[PDB]
């Protein structure tokens, strides 16, 4: 069985420009369990990354957590990549801080 | 309230690369508390949670060495699989286990459990009598038959009265500043355009611990369950968690719409609305 | 806190 991952990004606290903050990618409701996830500053890969929270559902569908500390400027466009088995290509999502 | 103590843990074959990636992941509640990564340059448990600074270094070794033997425990358990399905040497497989306990706000055990599966699917799971296994198939049938001959229940059982429930009060009295805390919601609402003269009104709940929360869209007094979008409540990077959730509007009638956060840190549940 | 898994 193959499920496709759900990708979020958003950020800990609303979005102050010069402001610490925290940017999150939750990768959810995939199998089988390989999977690639990078976040993004720039199109550039982001280095210090943590991953963490990694759980199941009932149903067995994997989830993981990516995170890093942050300090967003108003130019600076943030994104996250994940390769997976489910998906012909790579999807990226990108962060909305208006959503 | 009710805790708990969760191990996720999980066993992945990779022919060709060499041992299966092999991980055990620790909460105590909706915490992270404890890791084993086979992958880690360094193999070894690690806390995950700061008031896990206050076991010492025997703690660390112990957990480790009964890593390290579930580590191969599980290499042997994917092979075995290969032989019970008729599957060849050349495929990835996944195993799967969710092992733990709960207690009541008093310490003592509300329910145990261990469920196994297997390429996403149950395999087989410890009833709640504490005693008997359900296999989901055949391959399973044989591990229950197993088991049952070593007494893997009774000693399972041991574990989750004994161990389990014993730990998980000591986790709970170390952590007792961050696991028995109260972080209340903070929530505002988002508005977006859509095409139709229609409008999309999404409620944000941020901040908050526990995880466990309720928001919801009412109408003239209704709740619009059917109606909504939302995502599940999801981990925020620093032990908080979040969770939004949507309905989509006519322009014009968004003052009749309100948001409401129900959750522990809210003594009364927040009502909102859209502020132009 | 962890169980010694058995094998399958």
């Amino acid at each position: 069985i193959q499920k496709t991952p759900q990708i979020q990004v958003y950020s800990r606290h609303p979005p102050e420009n010069g402001k610490p903050n925290i940017l999150n990618c939750y990768v959810t409701q995939f199998h089988p369990p390989h999977i690639e996830i990078q976040m993004l500053k720039n199109g550039k890969k982001i280095p210090k990354v943590e991953m963490s929270d990694m759980s199941f559902s009932k149903d067995w569908s994997f989830y993981i957590l990516a995170h890093t500390e942050f300090t967003p400027t108003e130019t600076d466009t943030y994104a996250c990549r994940v390769k997976h088995d489910s998906m012909a290509e790579p999807k990226t999502v990108y962060w909305d801080r208006d959503m | 309230g009710p805790h708990s103590l969760r191990y996720f843990v999980t066993a992945v074959s990779r022919p060709g690369l060499g041992e299966p990636r092999y991980m055990e992941v620790g909460y105590v509640d909706d915490t992270e508390f404890v890791r084993f990564d086979s992958d880690a340059e360094n193999p070894r448990y690690e806390p995950r949670a700061r008031w896990m600074e206050q076991e010492g270094p025997e703690y660390w070794e112990r957990e480790t060495q009964k890593a390290k033997g579930n580590e191969q425990s599980f290499r042997v358990d994917l092979r075995t699989l290969l032989g019970y399905y008729n599957q060849s040497k050349g495929g990835s497989h996944t195993i799967q286990v969710i092992s733990g306990c709960e207690v009541g706000s008093d310490g003592r055990l509300l329910r145990g459990y261990q469920q196994y599966a297997y390429d996403g699917c149950d395999y087989i799971a410890l009833n709640e009598d504490l005693k008997t296994w359900t296999a989901a198939d055949m391959a399973a049938l044989i591990t229950k038959h197993k088991w049952e001959q070593a007494g893997e229940a009774e000693r399972l059982r041991a574990y989750l009265e004994g161990t389990c429930v014993e730990w998980l009060r000591r986790y709970l009295k170390n952590g007792n500043a961050t696991l028995l805390r109260t972080d209340s919601p903070k929530a505002h609402v988002t508005h977006h355009s859509r095409p139709e003269d229609k409008v999309t009104l999404r409620c944000w709940a941020l901040g908050f611990y526990p995880a466990d929360i309720t928001l919801t869209w009412q109408l003239n007094g209704e709740e619009l369950i059917q109606d909504m979008e939302l995502v599940e409540t999801r981990p925020a990077g620093d032990g908080t968690f979040q969770k939004w959730a949507s309905v989509v509007v006519p322009l014009g009638k968004e003052q009749y719409y309100t948001c409401h956060v129900y959750h522990q840190g809210l003594p009364e549940p927040l009502t909102l609305r859209w502020e132009p | 806190a962890v169980y010694n898994f058995a094998t399958m």
